[PDB]
């Protein structure tokens, strides 16, 4: 696989790095450590602020709106690791920015890293 | 990074069923999951991660090769499952400034479902033994209500940790013994310097009782530090450097030695043939079969992995099966249900592959479990 | 304590009456960046874009915890009624530099 | 990774001096070693493992591509380095039970040959920005008297802490504002959401003193989160996603921005370079040079590994040279003496590849450099 | 490469798994990590108390016991990972259990591994 | 503390008079692992083997302070001279099951 090649969206399997709500994933999918798409591993605390991406979908040829909250509390993963970076800008705009710990609003203020969830937020358009 | 075929079938029904979501218009609400119920095929790795100030559980459903959980622990911690899948708790070990600063030693208890901590327990003046991770060093009570730890240094002592109360109690003082296999609330064998066995019997207060055995071993010959225990059934399974497998039988709360068996021939023997891993042996309480690494290797190699697991009846030694692994595995472990599953840990690969007990066969595998895990440990359910 | 809440959830934009106060959310902005009402008013911030936006209290602002508000999609709305005079600062939880205050008088 | 040139040269070397004493009756008398003093050579690595919980530094002398110590630290720590080798400190963030459980930031201050730490000041509240690691989100004033950091949530700030003291000394608000590059004892820069400067005076206590300077790039230019800056020369660099660079002279204590450069030609930009990686600039003071990872890549590949090094004349902005690094290099940084190395980090392959800055020839490397290593930190002791 | 292949002891390299001193080394070879083959590397801390090991030193024909100090009180290096058996008895006979740490008696009561070194404390055979 | 610490670190065997009180170190053994002595006596180990032995008393013993002793490689000797009356348990650091008792009369 080429490194530096654009990114190709697929939509048939989500523990892969190029399932297409990963676009601006940084981490680890929640997926592979007993989490799921769009929801958090147990013993773990969901973000409710994270970064955003829209992520086009190639199935339907929509672009949705991806908001990867952190899984937090527990130590990284170490599975499943991945880094894209569709539409990402430099933390001088942190609402696309994906290298901050997005693990605000988790419970017990847990702030350290596990994975990070793929659900869709709505329409990018 | 590489994906098993577990997971490509997982991770592609999970892209089915999000198509099928999105489609429906079903919105997304993140929240947080519970792991399935404990079941005979639930699996747990942990990774001592090559002696690293922190370390991580794998809590991994077998039937599936699905990772359904992690737990995080501190230094060289000492897992323990309950048989009944009640709960499971470590003993744990961490510093204030990350390897460095004041020591806390704690056992910390888990809901198996939620995961959650239900007790965090110190243990005062540091007194766990930190080794390379050995499984009958902390030990369940057959209730479940108690925690044993092995203390080292200063002393040999054993730590007597209330968990149904949520305190620790005390030190037991005990002769130059290692390892603890509880028979009952207040009962538990260790192994002596001189080859005997140390039973320990302990009340509310006071110095133990200790009843030695019989020496059962001579002193050339070398017992691992990775015997099997069935405590439900009190079969002790010891094997040697050779593959000479001793049996206690402790299920009386006394000791009572079984035939020695050879899990090798005398021509695989003559041949360089020897058992090496970690978690060298099992043993299936129901079918009363034992389970060993062995290989072609050194004399002192002995903790090298190796790629073939020798079956054998308990009760008579006869040869069963012997299992080309496909692998370099370090560890292996049984579920203790009717079909088990054989269960073999590669700390080089990090993968834990998944095999048919019976035939031998790799079913599936799970990779990405640490930096180097060595620990498998199955709740007898049945 | 300080607020009350009357709805726990977000809820859609067409559910706010006429005469409401609103602090309408476009272009990572909220629409006043201190806002007057009196005791006993309830505010409604509508968010009117894509980006989700909440609105964000910190501890012993609105009483002893803090109130995090549920994030709003594109044309929802949260409201807040103040019911102790005071001044009330927050901020959009991810997003820090979104500020606003609300002088309860 | 097994074993490099230098390692074999170094481990033989080692080999044979440790024979001559055996065989000279020199009896073997452990002991703590020291580091040998800083030098313009001896560089940083850290290593902020993907997110782990805890990471490591690597002290290394670039003349040798020799590992002369470690040091320990938290959860995505941010390393600083005294230009004139008096000390090295960090912040950094524990949590009571590994990744979970009370959390404490602080700053620990090491003496720069026993690397023992000589401060541990702890900071209220927990205020330290977590973002994977970015050099300039927490810094040195020029005296090395205070320590700079960069909150970002509740609302934006920059923590005080008084090294010469040993103290936390406040919060300073700040606008919505992001890195800070200190030009005085009480003054920084930061760069702002809108597109400015700010900076902020700051004294002993009250509200700090904020000016803004204009807007001097668009909306749509991005530029990095790794910007180069010599706080000796004042000279701070920034990339945009495209290599068009930005250069502000803060020598005077106020900003002068100085006119953009190109660090590619409009045909490279047409056949798809592009700068990429995570420290993709580097600036050498003495020589007025900047150098740059860059390779050809979608526009949005702007985090991954580049194995070209463009290098240009800060003012003329004319390009000097262009190297093939021959690997997978993230990060950059130069030594700041006569004849410089160029420091070329593979997060990937954990190996810090040692190179001649004059020639982009490749001299040495070092590998095994824990688990995913980003950050190349010098002294610019001349 | 053969893992389980008779240990082959050399006296050219320190940093390689099969120098001769390493014959019961388990952890991480100090020398890799700004220490010495018989020193610490600097802001650890030094055992007193470990397991020991004779070693066929090939050069002079001679065994040497080594003692295994582990260097303690930081997180282990990630540096030249030895595991090596020559002569390891089980914990039951822990004078010559290597996977013990063996921290004792380090300043500051330090007892995190970090690495190990391989110093002479006599003859053997 | 109850005892003074004549060297810090172990010392050559050599040093040690002839008729000093010693207990020798060998076969995994103290070979006095029951010793008397009057109050101001000096007690000196001696190590006769290749595996290094220490001193070890837990912390209350000798003061407040454990003392642990240093490492005695062959043919080096440590000793402590015992200044109060009382019975004095020892082992041996990385041989716990190595134990020793100083009585002091
Ligand atoms: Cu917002
Ligand atoms: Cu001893």
């Amino acid at each position: 696989t080429d490194p530096r090649a654009k990114w190709v969206p697929q939509d048939n399997d989500i523990q892969a790095c190029d399932y297409w709500r990963h676009c601006s994933i940084d981490g680890n999918i929640c997926d592979c450590s007993g989490g799921s798409l769009t929801n958090c591993p147990p013993g773990t605390k969901l973000a409710t602020a994270s970064w955003v991406a829209s992520c086009y979908n190639p199935t339907d040829g929509q672009s949705y709106l991806i908001a990867y909250r952190d899984c937090c509390g527990y130590n990284v993963s170490g599975r499943c690791p991945c880094l894209n970076t569709e539409g990402e800008l430099p933390v001088y705009r942190p609402e696309f920015a994906n290298d901050i710990i997005w693990c605000f609003g988790a419970e017990d203020d847990a702030m350290t890293y596990h994975c990070t969830i793929s659900p869709i937020v709505g329409k990018a358009s | 990074e590489a994906e098993t075929q577990a997971q490509e079938t997982q991770g592609q029904a999970a892209a089915r069923a999000a198509a099928a979501d999105l489609a429906a218009g079903q919105d997304d609400e993140p929240r947080i999951l519970e792991a399935p119920a404990p079941d005979a095929r639930r699996v747990y790795v942990n990774d001592p991660a090559h002696f690293a100030a922190v370390t991580q559980q794998f809590v991994i459903d077998g039937e599936a090769g699905r990772v359904i959980g992690m737990i995080d622990g501190g230094f060289l911690p000492n897992p323990v499952v309950a048989d009944d899948g009640s709960f499971i708790a470590h003993a744990s070990t961490v510093f204030s400034r990350i390897a460095r600063g004041e020591r806390t030693d704690y056992v910390e208890v888990f809901d198996p479902v939620t995961l959650l901590p239900t007790a965090d327990i110190e243990l005062p003046d540091a007194p766990r033994f930190l080794v390379g991770t050995y499984p009958w060093m902390t030990s369940l009570t057959p209730d479940g209500k108690t925690l044993l730890f092995y203390q080292f240094s200063p002393a040999p002592a054993v730590g007597v940790v209330d968990l149904e109360g949520k305190a620790f109690k005390r030190m037991l003082d005990v002769p130059d013994c290692y390892h603890i296999f509880p028979t009952a609330p207040d009962t538990f064998f260790m192994h002596c310097r001189d080859g005997s066995l140390a039973k320990v019997a302990f009340g509310t207060e006071g110095t133990p009782e200790i009843t030695h055995t019989e020496v059962f071993h001579p002193e050339d010959e070398f017992l691992i530090n990775h015997p099997a225990y069935s405590q439900k059934a009190g079969r002790l399974v010891w094997p040697t450097y050779t593959g000479k497998i001793h049996q206690i039988d402790l299920s009386s709360g006394d000791a009572k030695f079984l035939p020695a068996v050879e899990a090798l021939t005398e021509a695989e023997r003559a041949d360089g043939w020897r058992p090496g891993g970690w978690q060298q042996v099992a043993y299936h309480r129901a079918l009363d079969r034992i389970y060993l690494l062995v290989d072609q290797r050194d004399e002192w190699r002995h903790k090298t992995a190796s790629r073939f697991v020798v079956v054998l009846d308990a009760k008579t030694g006869e040869r069963l099966a012997k299992f080309e692994m496909g692998h370099e595995i370090d560890s292996i472990n049984v579920s203790q249900d009717e079909k088990p599953l054989l269960y073999a840990l590669s700390t080089g690969d990090k993968t834990l592959y998944i095999h048919d007990a019976e035939s031998g066969e790799e079913l599936r595998s799970v990779n990405q479990l640490g930096h180097g895990p060595q620990v498998i440990t199955t709740a007898d359910m049945g | 304590d300080k607020a009350t809440i009357p709805s726990e959830s977000p809820f859609a934009a067409a559910e706010v009456a006429d005469g409401a106060i609103v602090v309408d959310i476009a272009k990572m902005k909220y629409e006043t960046p201190e806002l007057h009402v009196k005791v006993g008013d309830t505010v409604t911030w509508i968010n009117r874009e894509a980006m989700p936006h909440n609105v964000h209290f910190v501890a012993g602002v609105l009483g002893e915890a803090a109130l995090k508000g549920p994030m709003m999609k594109k044309e929802q709305a949260y409201s807040l009624t103040f019911t102790e005079a005071g001044t009330y600062d927050y901020h959009c939880t991810p997003h820090p530099f979104m500020r606003g205050k609300v002088v309860v008088e």
